[PDB]
């Protein structure tokens, strides 16, 4: 069972998700039903790592140009059913030609800000179909490439804290 | 219309292209 992958990226949207409400003091346990730490492991703690790998990445992405990680729903029009048009769009330009490891954390964060905008407008709708189209974006579209690259797990090796790390060291710049 | 979508997934585009470059290789 290869499609199987998406349990570990399912909690991945869902938990980077959250991780994005916590910023704005939002209840992502008040959309879904985002138990707690711990969520299934029959080897070790792949997902796991796999998660915070994209947290550290996509922090990167947030603190280089957080311009476009702004209001969006006053931009486009974002309402239950519409939604997917933009989705369709965005996701149609972002991975047109390339996806790799880096789009797909910044694709993680990208649903993040614009979940807690449309909560914001009272419309959560959006974000839990949301959080379901990042994963299944990867079961259904991004999939031949994830394992061809090396497997979701290959992606925590490559992006993990030991490569974040050297471009925050010569990016960051700290002076 | 949608003018974010469309724009805002091209300029997400190119701060990807230069996200990636160490890692890779």
């Amino acid at each position: 069972m290869s499609m199987a992958m998406s349990q570990s990226n399912r909690e991945l949207v869902v938990d980077f998700l959250s991780y994005k409400l916590s910023q704005k003091g939002y209840s992502w346990s008040q959309f879904s039903d985002v138990e707690e730490n711990r969520t299934e492991a029959p080897e070790g703690t792949e997902s796991e790592a796999v998660k915070q790998a994209l947290r550290e990445a996509g922090d990167e992405f947030e603190l280089r140009y957080r311009r476009a990680f702004s209001d969006l729903t006053s931009q486009l029009h974002i309402t239950p059913g519409t939604a997917y048009q933009s989705f369709e769009q965005v996701v149609n330009e972002l991975f047109r030609d390339g996806v790799n490891w880096g789009r797909i954390v910044a694709f993680f964060s990208f649903g993040g800000a614009l979940c807690v905008e449309s909560v914001d407008k009272e419309m959560q709708v959006l974000v839990s179909r949301i959080a379901a189209w990042m994963a299944t974006y990867l079961n259904d579209h991004l999939e031949p490439w994830i394992q061809e690259n090396g497997g979701w797990d290959t992606f925590v090796e490559l992006y993990g804290n030991n490569a974040a790390a050297e471009s925050r060291k010569g990016q960051e710049r700290l002076e | 219309n949608l003018w974010a979508a469309q724009r805002y997934g091209r300029e997400l585009r190119r701060m990807s292209d230069e996200f990636v470059d160490s890692f890779k290789k």
